[PDB]
RNA sequence: GGGUUCUAACUCAGGUAUAACAAUACCGAGGACAAUGUAUGGUGGGUAGUUUGACUGGGGCGGUCUCCUCCUAAAGAGUAACGGAGGAGUACGAAGGUGCGCUCAGAACGGUCGGAAAUCGUUCAUAGAGUAUAAAGGCAAAAGCGCGCUUAACUGCGAGACCCACAAGUCGAGCAGGUACGAAAGUAGGUCUUAGUGAUCCGGUGGUUCUGUAUGGAAGGGCCAU
RNA sequence: AAUUCCUUGUCAGGUAAGUUCUGACCUGCACGAAUGGCAUAAUGAUGGCAGCGCUGUCUCCAGCAGAGACUCAGUGAAAUCGAAAUCGCAGUGAAGAUGCUGUGUACCCGCGGCUAGACGGAAAGACCCCGUGAACCUUUACUACAGCUUUACAUUGAAC
RNA sequence: UUUAUUAAAAACACAGCACUCUGCAAACACGAAAGUGGACGUAUAGGGUGUGAUGCCUGCCCGGUGCUGGAAGGUUAAUU
RNA sequence: GGCUCAAACUAGGAGCCGAAGCUGCGGAUUUGAAACUUGUUUUCAAGUGGUAGGGGAGCGUUGUGUAAGCCUGUGAAGGUGUGUCGUAAGGCAUGCUGGAGGUAUCACAAGAGCGAAUGCUGACGUGAGUAACGAUAAUGCGAGUGAAAAGCUCGCACGCCGGAAGAUCAAGGGUUCCAGUCCAACGUUAAUCGGGGCUGGGUGAGUCGACCCCUAAGGCGAGGCCGAAAGGCGUAGUCG
RNA sequence: CCACUGUCGUUGAAAAGCCAGGGGAUGACUUGUGGAUAGGGGUGAAAGGCUAAUCAAACUCGGUGAUAGCUGGUUCUCCCCGAAAGCUAUUUAGGUAGCGCCUCGGACGAAUACCAUUGGGGGUAGAGCACUGUUUCGGCACCGAUGCAAACUCCGAAUACCGAUGAGUAAUAUCCGGGAGACACACGGCGGGUGCUAACGUCCGUCGUGGAGAGG
RNA sequence: GCUUCGGGGAGGCGGCAAUAUCCUGUGAUCCGGAGAUUUCUGAAUGGGGAAACCCACUUACCAUAAGGUAGGUAUCUUGAAGAAGCGAACGAGGGGAAGUGAAACAUCUCAGUACCCUUAGGAAAAGACAUCAAAUGAGAUUCCCCAAGUAGCGGCGAGCGAACGGGGAGAAGCCGAUUAAUGCUAAUGUAGAAGAACAGCGUGGGAAAGCUGACCGUAGUAGGUGAUAGUCCUGUAUUCGAAACAUUAGCGUUAACAUAUUAAGUAGGGCGGGACACGAGAAAUCCUGUCUGAAGAUGGGGGGACCAUCCUCCAAGGCUAAAUACUCCUGACUGACCGAUAGUGAACCAGUACCGUGAGGGAAAGGCGAAAAGAACCCCUGUGAGGGGAGUGAAAUAGAACCUGAAACCGUGUGCGUACAAGCAGUAGGAGCCUCAAUUUAUUGGGGUGACUGCGUACCUUUUGUAUAAUGGGUCAGCGACUUAUAUUCUGUAGCAAGGUUAACCGUUUAGGGGAGCCGUAGGGAAACCGAGUCUUAAUAGGGCGUAG
């Protein structure tokens, strides 16, 4: 793997770039269509964990507009995008 | 358990995009006075990995 | 800041006693040296581990290896040979931009020094010149030659193409911002073009909030430039 | 010349005739003084050259003796071996043919001989090249290390 | 004396010569060290090197690289 | 071979031969297309040389389940013939041999298929009844015994060694020594013979040697020294 | 004790001998018995000799199933398709990798090929001296006749290549993906370089055949 | 083989392997517990030594001669008691390669592996925070599944590779969680005992198989028995025994050792190394050869350079079960494991023969039959070998080299062909002959042979190209080469489907539970961050990447 016959390989022709962020390892994006796995109306990081939507070691969560929400939820400690927020309050929930 | 090992040096050069891999371009490290500003502009930023090279990239970074 | 002396560490492969070896005691001789541990510079084929290219009308020797121009190349492109010939590894803050202006080599005739040929005048002269440099292609709207002002040898880019295994390479209208020259329409992102070049890693430097291992910093890393 | 390439150098001697030998010359490709120079009695299963004696070494082989070979009886291997109903020639052809073409010759099978061919057997050519093979050796190749050596600290103190 | 098993020699050795080291717990060698050999020897001895009876002898060059001595200056480690 | 108004050459013409090409007839197969529509049927069109290699469909073998089944002493597996069926791998039946096991079908799992690897093991060929029968010191004959005598025993004669090819040991071996008995194998032939087989016997020490006493080289070595460990050295000694 | 010469023997009587000769034979001699030195170590009157028929690093076991871009071998059957011996790069050159070429699956559907008509650019074959050179003769460097040239061109095809339009024929082209193999090619043509217009020579281009194809 | 204590009840004196003398209901052989005897060598131990040998000293007793019996006599450690040596794997510790990979090679890898050395225990080690975390904090050690081939390290090459945390197994904390005896109580083990039910008929050498009809079953897929048996034997289901000794626990008691009192040459530092996934790196933390050297609770350690703040925890005393590792062994049970070239090297007198000085290397070799009934006797032969009869047996080309009995290879017999003809030995034709069958009778069909004609240079490998005089194979038989594990991607198929699926574990175990985790459902960007968008930019422009599992 990565051997071109002696010609310097592609991954060594090219430069390394970037650094790896530890903050991104604990931030979980949550789709609106995954919320049917939640028990109750409150949507917090703990509730997402017990629904298994996010890993149990995730510290932060972000709710993004991917599917649709079928009931009214109360998002407490999560970041909500613009379209996700409008869809949430169109279904009748609130963000705090 | 035995697993496939990533090419850790290839992972530092290639990143996953939706339908391919992105990469930086070569010839930007040093020797940059003589280079035209068009080349300094156009060698900056991300390219996509070539379709002929993405098989090797997949063989090298099997978990990305 | 150096010597000298001393003895008490340390040494004796000296004497005497302890059976012998050794140790011990004393005496004797040395003595802060020697010697040994750690660290360190030198020396070190004594000994180890290895390297010591490829092409090639066998190999060696010689030559060559990357780039540019012509030909081979069979009127699109490409196309090999240890085929035939030549260049490059730079230069320039003007030799770049612009506005304005100009036209060369030669030959003959006349003219002080002055000639084959200096400078001056005349008549022919589409380039028989020049183009920083090799060759090819080009060049009068000159791309050749002057002058004034200048910094577009700009920043962000770039529709679209050429070439191309990849990595690269090439050309590019147009848009935005700032600028130069021009009265202006404009032209300008280096130089007539095609050589003047070297990936990644690593390390340095100028910037930057992006990150910052409890937290605030910082170190280090990332991004942009070099 | 244990050294001289040119080279069988030249000249002399030896032979009928001498690229060797012996003597000398010096034009030493490329001798030379303890990696010793030039000699040297004696010594050497040492190198070269020349004689006498002697000879089957040879002209040129003859005869004879013994041991095999040959025949019989007993015992009974070997390497090799795709399979063989396994001829010449001139051609052909992976380019030197028992096996293909054309042709010539040839009744079937032994035994004693023989070695021209079967590119005969034997040993995965040691020559030569290749492989980012091996080994061992060399060195002012590289990088280390042993050893040897330098200084600091420790063991390690006192006085002037 | 030697290539046991294709080389016996002009090769090795040799008595002799020279250089050089070594003052004795010698130099040198084996060994991790203890302990040894050198040697129960002592510079007329012991080690290393070359040369190789004997006769006549053994020229010149110290630039290179070694070796020996010297230390004025330059450079230079750990350490501080 | 042979050929001369050709069986040569030139220019024309007409016949014919000639291939796995084309056509005819029968059969199979790939793909596509049409319709009873997962072969259910018929057709049609174009195809079907093939190394490396890609794709598709199967055969057999061992074992597990199906299987406390089914087959099998009225004869299993295996062996060896024959017949028959399929494109093939192969299947089916059956005679003989054999004498105790085998396995339908469908799944499932492989130590799953051999001519080559100077492959590995065993067996057996060719060479070939060929070479050779191991010092050229040498044998002849008469008796005996015996199944059988060149080779054994006895006798006479001949030849060979005799600083050995005789004799005594050490080392090494270990019964080979002696007698009887046997002759398959062993003995490079035969063997009645033997260092072969089998059964018995045979080795007698105060003085010969060992042991023993003693030490050499060289070992080991209370204590001792040294060394990561293991160990190395070394005194007295103790072995040798 | 040794081993100078020769014959023999070389599947030997023998994994180093025999025979006939040869050397040393009171010495740096030969020989018995026991002991010492051990593998990068020993020992060596030195040949890299010898260290148990093994020596430029013994033997045995182990690491170990060392590694081997190399050589050999790789076992049942039938059906369909079917290469390459090129380019680029490479401590590469007989290895490997991307691309090209093969196969299978999917997407797509004429975007493909052939031909007719038609729009292009060209500097080759031929040709020619207008330039760069080169050549001859005449007249007087220039004039006139007269030759030649890969790196000369005042000219200049056929083909080929890039487009358009249009029929018919056709198991097309293109894209995405799974699996490759191949990167030693050879000859006969044609156009050349090289060689000697030598080579079953060599190097390119281009076609056909072989490779991987039997039949006549 | 001797004694005894238990079992058992008719044979027996181990096997090849029989024969003889005998023993045995006065209880043998046999099996289980205990005891007695127990040569010499070997740690080998009285000294020595070429192991199985040589030589002693001494105490007591007996003998009178040249001895006999019973002891004692090594070394080391600790104060009389211990030790030594050997032997599987697993543990802990002291040393520690190289081949190989990097397509060379030196850092690096291999690998702290092989190997050498030391030393335990049934386990060992570790273990109770001078540990992590940064969450609402948790709460020792060990092991498993994830986290994750992630974060990192790395000639940033080849490679190496965590942790935090989550889910499990197991849980425990102490200051005596020690060791060894003995004595009770319980349980076990080490021999054993009983243990159901089938007949007839036919075939057959023999019946267990066939046909008919019964029976037992808490016992029906066991091994045998002359072919295949629930009912013939041994067994199986079930129920069960111990004089003696061992083992495991609980209890009690003894005698040996141990019993810190909070930790200075310590923490930290300089230099050189090592270990940490981490190769000096910006390098924390651990270990220490060398040189140094605190504070000591108003203090100190850690939180990955470092400082401040905050959190956390108290090193320099010791201990501690389980969950984890293993198999020289014992018992029970199992196998889509082998079946004599396989499976152990070894089914057999195998670590043998044989080879080697030695370390060491290292085979080959199974089968008569149901029962020896293993062939009396006769004949040929040498009282040989071998055979032919007779006999036995179902069978003797089952006769001891013995089941079956392939091939290579070598004979004999029969038929046809072949001694004038040139070559991969066949093939397509084709006469004649021979032989079986039909057929109302020399014609066809089957089989054997093949005069004569045409064509025709093996196979494999390797090549541009091979009859090649290029490679390989003497032949046969047997064996001999794309696997296994995990990860990953694509394809098919099945189930579920915007969801799918659990892992380790638990489980009275293919089930059921276990949601930790993983994949999919969103991307852009180095990242923060934003998100159907996002990045770049002064730009809201342009452009890049984006917009059924
Ligand atoms: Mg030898
Ligand atoms: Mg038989």
């Amino acid at each position: 793997a990565g051997f071109e016959g002696g010609q310097t390989p592609l991954y060594r022709r090219l430069p390394k770039f970037g650094f790896t962020s530890k903050m991104a390892m604990t931030t979980a994006e949550v789709r609106l269509s995954e919320l049917n796995k939640v028990e109750g109306d409150v949507i917090s990081v703990a509730t997402l964990k017990t629904a298994n939507i996010i890993r149990h070691d995730m510290k932060r969560a972000r709710i993004i507009l991917s599917g649709d929400v079928t009931k009214a939820y109360t998002f407490q400690g999560v970041k909500v995008t613009k379209g996700a927020k409008q869809a949430i309050e169109a279904a009748g929930g609130s963000i705090e | 358990k035995v697993k496939m090992k990533t090419k850790s040096g290839a992972a530092k050069r290639f990143k996953r995009t939706a339908n391919g891999f992105k990469r930086k371009q070569a010839f930007k490290s040093h020797i940059l006075t003589k280079k035209s500003s068009k080349r300094i502009r156009q060698l900056r930023g991300l390219k996509m990995v070539d379709k002929s090279d993405e098989a090797a990239v997949r063989r090298m970074c099997p978990y990305i």
